[PDB]
């Protein structure tokens, strides 16, 4: 899963108000659709992960519904939201 | 289904900003609760 | 403030699994009208802080107008999901 470095960065260390486009699979032009969906900072959209009890189906099916990400942009978002969960969740 | 079920997202947001109404992500999980803060506001004006 | 030591108990280790009922100022009553809301763990409760950006307004009014929780019922709530995200977050 050749994630960017900042899969990584993401998990190791806090995210602090890191903007949401900061997210591991989330691009500048996702982050402009979540940006746009009232998520201007990434503990928003963690926050997401956390209500769908960490269902992969829904998270992918909500992700990619709300901005249209692929199968492949939502794997990075879900394992990387989730690890930073396994570190600090 | 409801009149204000039928407003998109989008639509429901610049609503809320017209009446300057404070508000965060609009999801179908809190989305009612939207559309009732809406119709309370609105039904003032209609009174 | 006089939480009862389980807010300082969850600010001052990880939340796991533990259950919703858990939060400080969520009591069992409380806990179980989020239950049948389809919060069964805290962690999913403290998403939905995350997604009102803190807005204490619309939690307390969320909270409040999820199960009935009085006004001071929801302070304990807000300061306590804050702190721990103040320290895990």
């Amino acid at each position: 899963m050749t994630t960017s470095q900042k899969h990584r960065d993401f998990v190791a260390e806090p995210m602090g108000e890191k903007p949401v486009g900061s997210l591991a699979g989330i691009g500048e032009v996702l982050g402009k659709k979540l940006e746009e969906r009232g998520f201007d900072k990434a503990y928003v959209v963690l926050g997401q992960f956390l209500v769908l009890k960490k269902d992969e189906d829904l998270f992918r099916e909500w992700l990619k519904d709300t901005c249209g990400a692929n199968a492949k942009q939502s794997r990075d978002c879900f394992g990387c939201l989730r690890e930073w969960c396994d570190a600090f969740l | 289904h409801d009149n204000y079920a039928d407003l998109s997202d989008t639509e429901l947001t610049t609503l809320l900003r017209r009446y300057n109404i404070p508000h965060g992500p609009v999801v179908g999980s809190t989305r009612r609760l939207y559309e009732k803060k809406i119709f309370e506001y609105e039904t003032q004006r209609r009174r």
